[PDB]
């Protein structure tokens, strides 16, 4: 009855709360290929600093 | 007064709280009662939710009140643990949280019992007591797992004063291991140490095992007075002092000890023996210095 | 009064929220698994940029 309708907001709630972490975890997983785009830079220019040897 | 937390598995818990006591207190009580951290819960009274900088008073919350707390999938803050194997492990840890928090965290998630872990963060391994903050272990840090198999253990090392450290060994591992262990992690030449465990001495020709030894046990250091080779050096204004040396010591080291002696710093030290200039390079070994055998000094 | 229409209508909502929290859970923790694997190729490219360094370093 009543105990219906506490435990679909409860669940409305928490299905919002999972949707944010998810959200969350995907806006990390966009800045660590932003990080992981930096080290590929990093080891082309490495890599041309190599060159630079003989 | 108390109030009640259901979860939606219902998991009824009581807090004793007072009205005029803020949300995040509340959420520091479930952290204290059933190990839940604040960023990882979310409060709901009736239907809205409970803000860190909002008290209970301002949410007409009674006596006997009940609460819903939802647990989220994550936290602030998640660290990345490596084994030797090869698996990528997520952690939800917080600042605070020590290293005996990581290790009992990834026992929950692997089942490797804390006893067999040692973890490895940009080349210095982590100590029990120490937290994430100490060690400066930002988010999405990797830390490297390593097993200390064959009897691993942590044993301490006090001396009469309180300087604790921490050395890895196995019951096979003999006292002299130990001593050596000691002089590669602070610096003490073990002819100087004399180790006591029990309020025995421990001989050198033993094993920890032989002392019945075993892991989180402290052992007492004492540091003698003197070692086995001692030298004599004559300082510009002619008084003599005796450095308690090694003959595989390096100039570098015994200058290193002129400079404690004496306080004169190494670059204006230039040593002498028998007619002889002595090289930082070489040894005292590769000079045939033998024990008290004086130098001088003169720039 | 129709008490059984919003009985069974609240049924349905219960199970299919049921459901939706299963689904976002298994979406998380597929994201999770991504991430893991990004932050192992991001710790690849950290060995390779430590060892380019390591070569240039020999350079005097």
């Amino acid at each position: 009855k009543q105990e219906l309708v506490t435990q679909n907001e409860l669940l409305k709630q928490q299905v919002k709360i999972f949707e944010e972490d998810f959200q969350r975890e995907r806006s990390d997983r966009e800045r660590m290929n932003e990080e992981k785009e930096e080290l590929k830079k990093q080891v082309e220019k490495l890599q041309a600093q190599v060159t630079l040897s003989n | 007064m108390q109030i009640f937390v259901k979860t939606l598995t219902g998991k009824t818990i009581t807090l004793e709280v007072e009205p005029s006591d803020t949300i995040e207190n509340v959420k520091a009580k479930i952290q204290d009662k059933e190990g839940i951290p604040p960023d990882q819960q979310r409060l709901i009274f009736a239907g809205k939710q409970l803000e860190d900088g909002r008290t209970l008073s301002d949410y007409n919350i009674q006596k006997e009140s009940t609460l819903h707390l939802v647990l989220r999938l994550r936290g602030g803050m998640q660290i990345f643990v490596k084994t030797l194997t090869g698996k990528t492990i997520t952690l939800e840890v917080e600042p605070s949280d020590t290293i005996e928090n990581v290790k009992a965290k990834i026992q929950d998630k692997e089942g490797i019992p804390p006893d067999q872990q040692r973890l490895i963060f940009a080349g210095k391994q982590l100590e029990d007591g120490r937290t994430l903050s100490d060690y400066n272990i930002q988010k999405e840090s990797t830390l490297h797992l390593v097993l200390r198999l064959r009897g691993g253990m942590q044993i301490f090392v006090k001396t009469l004063t309180g300087k604790t450290i921490t050395l890895e060994v196995e019951p096979s591992d003999t006292i002299e291991n130990v001593k050596a262990k000691i002089q590669d992690k602070e610096g003490i030449p073990p002819d100087q140490q004399r180790l006591i465990f029990a309020g025995k001495q421990l001989e050198d020709g033993r094993t920890l095992s032989d002392y019945n030894i075993q892991k989180e046990s402290t052992l007492h250091l004492v540091l003698r007075l003197r070692g086995g080779m001692q030298i004599f050096v004559k300082t510009l204004t002619g008084k003599t002092i005796t450095l308690e040396v090694e003959p595989s010591d390096t100039i570098e080291n015994v200058k290193a000890k002129i400079q404690d002696k004496e306080g004169i710093p190494p670059d204006q030290q230039r040593l002498i023996f028998a007619g002889k200039q002595l090289e930082d390079g070489r040894t005292l070994s590769d000079y045939n210095i033998q024990k008290e055998s004086t130098l001088h000094l003169v720039l």
